[PDB]
């Protein structure tokens, strides 16, 4: 029912619906997409030297 | 009340028995040791200062906390 | 004995697991009915789980119910099935 | 929805614990009339009568 | 219809006969063309009766004048359709069969009535096994079982005089042939030889099992049906849905299984098949059956064409969609309604607003009524008409029936019961009934779309209850402690708490007025603000003359708010409290000094002045809230660089290798929280005081206007943790783990959030809402668990006439009192009278009623304890008398006759409960006495030593604290020895250490000064080479069993005392002489050598955590033992040792004379906090850790467990700040130890050891030792309630809360008449409950029997 | 036109609609000085400098729009889409820093702090303290009343258990379940328990001899016996067990 | 047309007994029994009896007494 610290990205942390069973209906975030295999991946900006 | 300032009293509970928890450990009183109360080596002096009433000397602490991981 | 062993845990413990239970069974039956209805002795004994998630917590807290003359008959069904013989479930299979 | 002037200030508790406190304005002009659609049917069945 | 009680019993054959209407015989049920039922089926038309009304099946007679006569053609008895509802039709079911109840019960009712263990039923019923029934005196024991080969054989062994069967043939014949009054005489033999009491015990109890299965009406062998009745047919009904689809129960489906497998039995039974054939159908008729009955207890279920199980006869009575808990007790309600309320402060408070549509929905008969009676309509479908189209004047007729007519008004969920309170109604536009605001808190309900539901009470008994018992403005003090449920809440304190503030100079600043009134002139016309402070006269009424009320002019120093408040406040009430400041603290406390003084009608009507008033100038202030509100700490800044540079300190000397890991992280937390301390005090000292205004000279500074702190400080909204968290940084997020993160939020709200700090505030908050869901569907476990064992209890007696009550006192917790006098014994009435210090007086009849002014009495002359009567202590049998509860209701006066205590006890208890944390959760070596006041010290044995301190030779010695007045102020708790300074009752000074001790090490001091030496002490043996060897110091230390040897472990550690010469002086009254022996690590120092002072520390001996969830309170009530029981004396006498070691050491202790010979074992792994030389009294600390309130219970008596339990539940309370009064927990705890067990029967005619429960067994002895034989000895007993509740009269009651199914066969063996006379009886048969307005009634009923 | 209720936003920490009032207050006063600017119809160049100032406004961006780009007739079109109020955008966690505000307050001309006098529209007497104002955006959640609301006096009934089931807004009762029976048994009112379990819900013969005393104006209630339990005699007797009244 | 009972409560003390005498009263106003001894401030029957109630003019006695007046009355009119 939890959030855990790889959410960031991948699952809206702020958007369930309370009551019943809050946690379990988590929604998709905004940029995210769903891996080859089938995980969640956000994008990120490769960061070279500097 | 609503839904969400129940919430809050549950959160606001949470964070105080956690932070009180944790400021029950830190000890900040007691009497100067000198050596450990385990091994006997010396505790040298800039750690008993930076805690007032150390009981243990750095590697002890580390081994009784170490063991303390697997919560037995 | 082992699995009046297992009763003692029942009792002190407060639960027990589908591990637990299937750890002490007496071996060699494993036919899955004589397996549920063992587990519905275990519910109706003291034990009221039967479990598969330890716990639990002040939703439906710190739960129980003695019945008291229910305890004695149902750890001796326990201690003579396992004691004798493994018998039949269900009519097909009679 | 839409947005309308609001000012916040108790007002002799017709917003007690959490409540609104509309103007007639807001409803004379249509702002919040919204429209809603209903599907009746009324089959003709089949009796043995 | 007012029958009886309800009785229940087996089900014998030929009363299932008379039950029948034909006996059921094939498996159709319908007609597939024409739908009308086959005959016969389960359905019928002449089993059980017609389908349409006076109608026959075929049609012959279908006129009303023709009812009774059967038609020739199809026999249908043509009646009523209702009668197709009652009517139950039998099975013949050709083999016998085994009812599944009276075999898998648990226990099985067969197993212990045929003295049989269970699987060998098993194998007589499902074939595995043959079985002797009456195989006559050749070989064979009657209940010994055969196999297949050895039935065989024994056919050959002897074919004759021989009787083996097996099926429910066997099981019928073996119960049959049974004769009970020969087991009963044969074990009431073997209870005379056979003298083994586990033995006799089993032996006994089967007896007592017997002779109840005789006593009762039954036989054994109706437990086997031979006839098997058929539910009728409209109770599992085939509904023709609309398609031709029908809609069939699931009983259908199963009698129809079990009517072919009865008819195909029937027909292999014809032909004669071989035995493998007729088995096989004999053990699946079996399992028709017996998933008819509970398709559960058999292993697996039969699921029908679904995948999911088929209900059974067994299940429709069962759950919580059973027809006890679905539809004997939550059913659906004609004449009510619902909608969405909202705010209404228009209203007075006992009159809650309503929509003209639910009005005219609601009251459609009433309207009907009324028009038929104005000739508004001649015939009723007229007036229906009418009603229907709107009219102008069924307005004006609906109006002059909702006149007087209270609807009931119910929130969703309505835990207390102020949570169904009655309105009178007022008819409005619109559909939201508007609610009053003032109840809100009652119903708790903000109004965010919550939905109320209002009733209607239809007859005129119902009215007069709707009005004189829950009408709003009858409750208004809370069930559960005295204070008001009328506090002004949000906007209304607001309101006031702006209008009765002062600021410093503000128009018309001290110009006098001539009153209230022309305040009002001034701030209305604007000459003058609403505060500023200003010469008034009020005239204040105090009325301390009898009733009277004392005018008296003067110049109260005012505002002008305080003033244009007091035109509101009633005469009786003094002008010292609408002159401060008017939180919300004092504004309730207002209310709560109002209803102690000028009764109910003043503060109801002023409870609404209040709120008219506060909504006024709560609007008038335009109390708004904007952004330049919130003000930042400009040294929030600074403070955020120190605490960033203290954690790079940290840094830097963890990786200098100083600190481990977990030190750095639990040194970060602590120097953030502390950054946090700081700049939320910088921020609150520059938001309270921060407005700096000038009076006509420099400037000054005074309480802000800050909107935020104006609704921060009234107690309208937040408190200063919000404020923090709006202006301050906010603390540290704490992860769901319970682990605090160390990342804090160095931001604030005023300012953002970037994007990790909100999103590790998501951790915490969604916690706080995964909590508060389960919180919300868990919520009423409590009130459910504790009405359920204390629900039959209704106040019975106007006076038990006792004189044994429980003493009170205020609680002191080493400190500053936290519990005075005047709030426990405020409406408990005094158990004896209590006498001035002097005694002086009679100050208090021993039956007073103690309201408020003997409060004042007690408070005038200090009393310290009022021994006061109490709940758990009253004489009466089945209820709890007039008095002895007190006086506590929501009314002010003496608790009625009748009114059901035991539910508002039960709901005092558990509506707070809502207001406690759901996770159980943890807080966590000199005495220094306060201020003035003379010492007092309890259970003190001291000795003068040569020295001259005082120490303190009893275990058990408390430190009180003592005035002059006498008042008990402070109270310490001296451990052993304690090194004592000051006099025993004399006097010291205040914020003076008067006592200090041994923080861990435990002294031995001697007793007298006398010579010493020692005696066993070798070395190696019973002591060791101890020495602080640095120093000299000779310590030959007692030696533990693991270093003493196998002889040493015979040996006597000891420390003998000696004379002048070398004897042994007697202790002082005692004729032991002068020595201390002493355990192991009973660690020595000097030798022998030298002469003793008192206070000698002859050895040295080495060595709280306040759950305070609502679980606590769960398991506090359910009484289970602790985990470290604390190990408790057990006789008043000497003390000593045992057989020594075997694993748990074995204590001894022994009284002067009488029956010493108790020893205890212990688990030595634990301190033994004895000593081995005293005198332990009965119900004394052996070791420590909580106590089981069993052993409270057994060793010290009633109110002593009484008073723990309800100072510990109370703990659990107070700790997070809710108030309840202690009759509630009182009256559950008389439901706890309600049971009892006997010690010798004697004169009576109970079992010695049988539990029997306690009212029982107590008019028993009452009534004897009233005559001239002797009484009957009892050890109370103490149950939790999950277990007190399991015991009850009825059958009824325990078939709802109960398992089922366990309820109802034993009350069916035992055949129990049931009577009723509890509530939840009379609630499920639906007449009059006996608790409130029904006790009159039941009281009729009481005199008509009997008579 | 709303008049929401301040003692809601100290006790929740959501600041955020107060900020964004102070935002919408000023948005709609680079509205309404469109409006003055195009109602007293001026010239392209004057809206050109006007809303050309309200787009650049200050600190760093990735906005800026140059205005002088669009025709006459885009920018008479660009002002008529923006005279109800110039819409600000603010992207979630990058959102306008205060002092942006009340620099789009200053570019308007209300007043800074936010907070406005309002004259009250009874009494025609200025609230003390001037309070907040703005255009919050307000939703209107589908919990309508007309379809919550809801009353039955008498409607259908069930098949098996005689009770209340209507249908058409549950055209029943309420459930008037077990603790509301604790609450009325806590009052001592029994016979407001007795006709809410037994007349007005499942006696189908207490029912109707209710309905007839009440049209004819006489309140009593003869009540007779539920008929869940008497299903549940004939349940309980279904099986193996004689279940009875005793009569006396 | 009245807030409380708390005077009716004072007379007829123990809150139940007034409920079934006010009750037993207010049929006797209703249904054609007899007719209010209190001038009735056209409220409903209900109001009438607490307020008979809260003169110390309606009570159980009473009631009772009445009672035997009319039975008595009818015995001597059947005759
Ligand atoms: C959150 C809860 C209110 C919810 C309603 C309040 C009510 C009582 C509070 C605790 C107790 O005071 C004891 C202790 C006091 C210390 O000073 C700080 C820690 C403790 C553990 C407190 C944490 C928290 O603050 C509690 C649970
Ligand atoms: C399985 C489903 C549960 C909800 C998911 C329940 C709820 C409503 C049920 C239908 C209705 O009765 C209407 C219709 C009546 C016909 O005559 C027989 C078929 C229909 C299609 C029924 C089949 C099924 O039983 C339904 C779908
Ligand atoms: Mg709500
Ligand atoms: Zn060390
Ligand atoms: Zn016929
Ligand atoms: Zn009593």
């Amino acid at each position: 029912r939890d959030v855990h610290p790889t959410h960031y990205g991948r699952v809206c942390p702020i958007e369930t619906p309370e009551g019943p069973n809050i946690g379990l209906i988590n929604s998709l975030s905004v940029y995210a997409q769903t891996n080859e295999y089938g995980f969640l991946e956000t994008p990120y900006r490769k960061v070279t030297d500097g | 009340s609503d839904e969400a300032d129940e919430a809050y009293s549950v959160t606001e509970q949470l964070t105080m028995t956690g932070i009180n928890r944790i400021r029950q450990k830190i000890n900040a009183h007691g009497i100067p040791v000198y050596l450990c109360e385990a091994c006997g080596n010396p505790i040298p002096e800039a750690r008993r200062k930076i805690f007032p009433g150390v009981t243990l000397c750095v590697e002890c602490q580390a081994y009784q906390e170490r063991q303390r991981k697997h919560y037995a | 004995s082992q699995l009046k062993l297992l009763v003692t845990r029942g009792k002190e413990q407060g639960y027990l697991t589908y591990a637990e239970v299937n750890d002490h069974l007496p071996e060699d039956i494993v036919d899955s009915d004589q397996i549920e209805d063992i587990i519905q002795m275990i519910n109706d004994m003291g034990i009221q789980v039967m479990e598969e998630a330890p716990d639990a917590d002040d939703l439906m807290l710190a739960e129980n119910t003695a019945d008291e003359d229910a305890a004695e008959a149902a750890a001796q069904v326990l201690s003579s099935v396992e004691s004798e013989i493994g018998r039949t479930t269900d009519p097909v299979r009679m | 929805g839409q947005n309308m002037r609001v000012a916040f200030m108790p007002w002799n508790g017709y917003n007690f614990e959490d409540s609104i406190l509309v103007s007639e304005r807001v409803v004379q002009e249509d702002r919040f009339t919204t429209i809603h659609i209903q599907e009746l049917a009324c089959v003709s069945r089949d009796t043995k009568l | 219809e007012e029958f009886d009680a309800i009785k229940i019993a087996l089900a014998s054959p030929d009363m299932i006969r008379s039950w029948s209407f034909g006996e059921v015989k094939k498996p159709e049920t319908i007609n597939y063309r024409t739908f009308k039922p086959e005959r016969d089926g389960l359905f019928c038309a002449r089993i059980f009766g017609p389908v349409k009304d006076y109608e026959c099946l075929c049609g012959k007679y279908k006129r009303l004048k023709h009812r009774g006569v059967i038609c020739e053609k199809c026999g249908v008895e043509v009646t009523q359709t209702k009668v197709r509802r009652e009517r139950m039709g039998h099975i013949e079911l050709a083999s016998p069969t085994a009812h599944i109840w009276f075999l898998k019960s648990l226990p099985s009712r067969i197993g212990l009535l045929l003295d049989m263990p269970l699987r060998d039923i098993e194998r007589v019923l499902y074939f595995e096994s043959y079985v002797v029934i009456e195989g006559g005196m050749t070989n064979l024991e009657r209940q010994q079982i055969l196999t297949e080969e050895q039935y065989l054989d024994a056919l050959e062994e002897f074919g004759d005089e021989f009787d083996a069967k097996m099926g429910a043939e066997a099981i019928q014949a073996l119960l049959k042939s049974m004769d009970l009054e020969q087991e009963c005489e044969q074990l009431r033999e073997e209870l005379n030889e056979t003298n083994s009491e586990t033995k006799r015990k089993k032996l006994t109890k089967r007896i007592k099992l017997l002779e109840a299965f005789v006593q009762s009406g039954n036989k054994p062998e109706w437990m086997i049906l031979t006839v098997l009745p058929v539910l009728p047919p409209d109770l599992r009904p085939l509904v023709p849905l609309d398609g031709g689809r029908f809609a069939t129960s699931d009983l259908n489906d199963l009698y129809r299984r079990v009517i072919n497998r009865n008819n195909r039995l029937k027909r292999l039974l014809d032909l004669a098949a071989p035995d493998i054939i007729v088995r096989n159908e004999k053990r699946m008729l079996q399992e028709a059956v017996d998933a008819l009955l509970d398709n559960g207890r058999r292993g697996r279920a039969i699921t029908g064409s679904n995948k999911r199980p088929l209900k059974s006869l067994a299940d429709m009575i069962k759950g919580k969609q059973g027809r006890f808990r679905q539809n004997l007790l939550g059913k659906r309600v004609d004449y009510s309604g619902r909608s969405v309320i909202t705010v209404g402060p228009y209203l007075r408070l006992h009159q809650c607003g309503l929509p003209k549509k639910m009005a005219l929905e609601l009251f459609k008969p009433f309207i009907y009524g009324k028009l038929e009676l104005r000739g508004l309509a001649t015939t009723i479908k007229a007036a229906k008409k009418m009603v229907e189209r709107e009219e102008a004047v069924v307005w004006d007729i609906l109006d002059e029936v909702i006149r007087e007519h209270p609807v009931l008004l119910n929130r969703a969920p309505t835990l207390h019961r102020l949570g169904i309170q009655a309105f009178e109604p007022v008819l409005i536009e619109g559909k939201a009934i508007q609610l009053h605001p003032l109840v809100c808190a009652a119903y708790n309900a903000d109004f965010d779309g919550d939905q109320m539901a209002v009733h209607v009470p239809l007859t005129l008994e119902a009215q007069l209850e709707a009005r004189a018992l829950m009408m709003s403005t009858n409750n208004i003090l809370s069930p559960a402690n005295g204070e008001p449920i009328i506090v002004p809440s949000q906007d209304v304190v607001l309101g006031l708490y702006y209008m009765t503030r002062d600021c410093v100079n503000a128009k018309g600043e001290g110009m006098v007025l001539t009153g209230p009134k022309e305040a009002e002139r001034l701030y209305r016309s604007g000459l003058a603000s609403l505060h500023a402070r200003v010469k008034v006269r009020i005239t204040e009424y105090e009325k301390d003359a009898n009733g009277e009320l004392v005018a008296k002019t003067s110049l109260k120093d005012t505002t002008v708010g305080r003033a244009i408040l007091w035109m509101i406040v009633p005469k009786g009430l003094p002008y010292s409290i609408v002159n401060q400041a008017l939180g919300k603290k004092a504004i309730s406390k207002m209310l709560n000094t109002c209803y102690r003084i000028l009764g109910l009608k003043p503060t109801v009507i002023f409870a609404d002045q209040i709120m008219y008033t506060g909504f006024a100038y709560a609007a008038r202030s335009g109390a708004s809230v904007g952004i330049d509100d919130m003000v930042i700490p400009e040294k929030k800044h600074e403070i955020i660089s120190e605490a960033e540079a203290e954690v790079a300190e940290i840094q830097e000397q963890f990786q200098s290798g100083l600190v481990t890991a977990g030190e750095r992280y639990n040194k970060v937390i602590d120097i953030w929280a502390a950054a946090n301390d700081r700049v939320s005090k910088a921020m609150m000292d520059n938001l309270q005081t921060e407005t700096v205004i000038n009076r006509d000279g420099q400037e000054e500074k005074q309480v802000s206007f800050n909107s935020i702190y104006m609704m921060a400080d009234s107690g309208a909204r937040g408190s200063a943790a919000q404020i923090r968290q709006l202006a301050g940084m906010r603390g540290l997020m704490a992860k769901p783990d319970g682990s605090i993160i160390e990342t804090p939020i160095t931001a604030n709200f005023r300012e953002g959030l970037n994007v990790l700090q909100y999103f590790i505030s998501t951790h915490g908050a969604r916690k706080g809402l995964a909590d508060t869901a389960l919180k919300t569907a868990n919520s009423g476990y409590l009130t459910r668990r504790l009405v359920d064992v204390a629900q039959d209890l209704v106040v019975t007696e106007d006076d038990c006439g006792t004189h044994e009550g429980i003493m009170m006192t205020p609680v002191i917790e080493g400190g500053d009192v936290k519990e005075p006098l005047r709030d426990r014994v405020l409406g408990r009435v005094t158990a004896e009278d209590v006498l001035k210090p002097g005694t002086a007086d009679i100050l208090v009849p021993r039956n007073t009623l103690l309201h408020e002014q003997w409060c004042d009495l007690l408070e005038e002359n200090s009393v310290d304890a009022v021994k006061v009567r109490s709940v758990v202590s009253c004489d009466t049998d089945f209820g709890v008398c007039a008095h002895c509860y007190g006086r506590d209701l929501a009314r002010g006066h003496i608790i009625n006759k009748g009114e059901a205590i035991g539910v508002i006890a039960a709901q005092s208890i558990g509506e707070p409960g809502t207001q406690l944390t759901m996770r159980t959760f943890h807080i966590g070596s000199s005495i220094q006495v306060k201020n003035k006041g003379s010492i007092k010290l309890s259970n003190v044995k001291s000795v003068v030593n040569s020295s001259g301190k005082l120490v303190i030779t009893s275990r058990n010695t408390e430190l009180k604290l003592i005035d002059e007045f006498g008042r008990t102020k402070e109270s310490y708790k001296v451990p052993y020895g304690a090194v004592l300074a000051k006099g025993d009752g004399e006097q010291v000074a205040g914020g003076e250490t008067v006592a200090n001790w041994d923080p861990h090490t435990m002294p031995v001091i001697t007793e007298v000064s006398g010579f010493v030496r020692f005696t066993d002490m070798i070395d190696g043996q019973t002591i060791t080479r101890q020495t602080d060897e640095l120093t000299g110091l000779s310590s030959l230390v007692v030696l533990d069993s693991a270093e003493r040897t196998a002889g040493g472990k015979d040996l006597r550690p000891a420390l003998k005392i000696v004379d002048a010469q070398g004897n042994d002086v007697l202790i002082p009254g005692t004729d032991m002489p002068a020595q201390y022996f002493l355990p192991g690590k009973a660690i020595v120092q000097l030798e022998d050598g030298v002469q003793i002072s008192s206070g000698d520390t002859l050895a040295r001996i080495p060595q709280k955590d306040i759950t305070g969830g609502l679980p606590r309170v769960a398991d506090l009530f359910e009484a289970r033992r602790p985990k470290e029981p604390a190990i408790l004396a057990e006789i008043s006498g000497i003390v000593s040792f045992g057989k020594e070691t075997k694993g748990k050491r074995r204590l001894v202790i022994t009284p002067v004379d009488g029956s010493d010979p108790y020893e205890e074992m212990i688990p030595k792994w634990r301190q033994l906090n004895v000593f081995e030389g005293e005198r332990v009294e009965r119900g004394d600390v052996i070791s420590d850790g909580p106590e089981a309130p069993h052993d409270i219970l057994r060793l010290r008596g009633v109110h002593a467990v009484t008073r723990y339990i309800v100072n510990e539940v109370q703990d659990v309370y107070r700790l997070q700040g809710v108030k309840i009064n202690d009759k509630h927990i009182e009256v559950i705890v008389r439901q706890m130890l309600r049971k009892a067990t006997i010690v010798n029967a004697g004169s009576s005619d109970f079992l010695e050891g049988e539990q029997v429960e306690y009212s029982r067994v107590k008019i028993a002895n009452r009534e004897l030792e009233a005559n001239g034989k002797v009484g009957a000895t009892y050890s109370r007993d103490l149950l939790g309630i999950t277990k007190a509740s399991l015991a009850t009269e009825s059958f009824i009651s325990a078939a709802s809360f109960q398992e089922t199914t366990r309820v109802l066969t034993e009350a069916a063996v035992a055949g129990k008449r049931d009577e009723l006379r509890g509530l939840k009886e009379n609630v499920i048969v639906g007449r009059l409950i006996p608790a409130g307005t029904g006790y009159a009634y039941h009281q009729d009923r009481m005199r008509r029997r009997a008579a | 036109d709303i008049v929401l209720n301040p003692l809601g936003v100290p006790s929740r920490m959501n600041i955020g609609q107060i900020l964004e009032t102070h935002l919408g207050m000023a948005a709609k006063g680079i509205g309404d000085k469109i409006n003055a600017m195009l109602k007293q119809q001026q010239e392209v160049a004057k809206l050109r400098e006007f809303i050309q100032r309200a787009y650049d406004l200050g600190a760093d961006v990735r906005q800026k729009v140059d205005l002088s780009t669009f025709s006459d007739e885009e920018v008479m079109r660009l002002a008529e889409n923006l005279r109800k109020g110039m819409p600000i955008a603010t992207p979630v966690f990058d959102g306008a820093k205060e002092a942006e505000i009340k620099e789009l307050l200053k570019l308007g001309d209300l007043p800074t702090s936010g907070q406005i006098r309002l004259y009250d529209g009874r009494t025609g007497e200025q609230f003390e303290r001037p309070v907040t104002v703005g255009y919050m955006y307000m939703l209107k959640l589908n919990h309508l009343v007309d379809d919550k609301m809801h009353a039955r006096s008498t409607g259908s009934y069930s098949l098996v258990t005689q009770q209340p089931l209507g249908g058409k807004a549950q055209f029943g009762g309420q459930r008037f379940g077990e603790m509301e029976v604790w609450a009325l048994e806590a009052y001592g009112a029994a016979y407001t328990l007795q006709e809410m379990l037994t007349v007005k819900s499942d006696d189908v013969n207490g029912r109707t001899k209710m309905y007839k005393n009440i049209v004819d104006g006489n309140h009593q209630m003869e009540p007779g016996m539920p008929e869940s339990f008497n299903v549940l005699l004939k349940e309980i007797r279904s099986l193996g067990i004689n279940i009875e009244l005793e009569d006396e | 047309a009245r807030v409380t009972v708390q005077d009716a409560v004072e007379k007829i003390g123990n809150r139940f007994d007034l409920v079934l005498v006010a009750a037993r009263r207010a049929r006797q106003m209703q249904v054609g029994g007899k007719d209010p001894l209190v001038p009735e401030e056209n409220d409903k029957t209900t109001v009438i009896a607490l307020r008979e109630i809260e003169e110390g003019l309606i009570n159980n006695q009473i009631l009772d007494v009445r009672e035997r007046q009319e039975q008595q009355e009818q015995e001597a009119a059947e005759l």
